């Protein structure tokens, strides 16, 4: 099971991508997925689901 | 890695004012913190090379 899948428990504001934000799909422990925009600042680098597809078909 | 490495850094009751490393979990790496010279927890270390030997990955 890939730990990608699992939103970091730290990360709690979002940033918008006009301020360097990412968008990344993490489970949400509901069947589904959801969507979370990561601050260039807590951002590991680490290659995150960008579609809600992946992250669904990898996760739940 | 060790679980007192998870632990937040502890000054503890007495008033000296040394700089000790202790590992931040939630950084990944050592940083300081000021110890007051008695009753010293585990994630307490006089160098930064020490604590990421036992914090680091262990």
């Amino acid at each position: 099971y890939n730990r990608l899948c699992i939103k970091p428990r730290d990360w709690i504001d979002e940033c918008d991508s006009n301020e360097g934000g990412e968008r990344a799909y993490f489970r949400n422990g509901k069947g589904g997925c959801d969507s979370f925009w990561i601050c260039p600042e807590d951002h590991t680098g680490a290659d995150y689901y960008s579609s809600y597809r992946d992250c669904f078909n990898a996760c739940i | 890695r060790p679980d007192f490495c998870l632990e937040p850094p502890y000054t503890g009751p007495c008033k000296a004012r040394i700089i000790r490393y202790f590992y931040n979990a939630k950084a990944g790496l050592c940083q300081t913190f000021v110890y007051g010279g008695c009753r010293a927890k585990r994630n307490n270390f006089k160098s930064a090379e020490d604590c990421m030997r036992t914090c680091g990955g262990a």
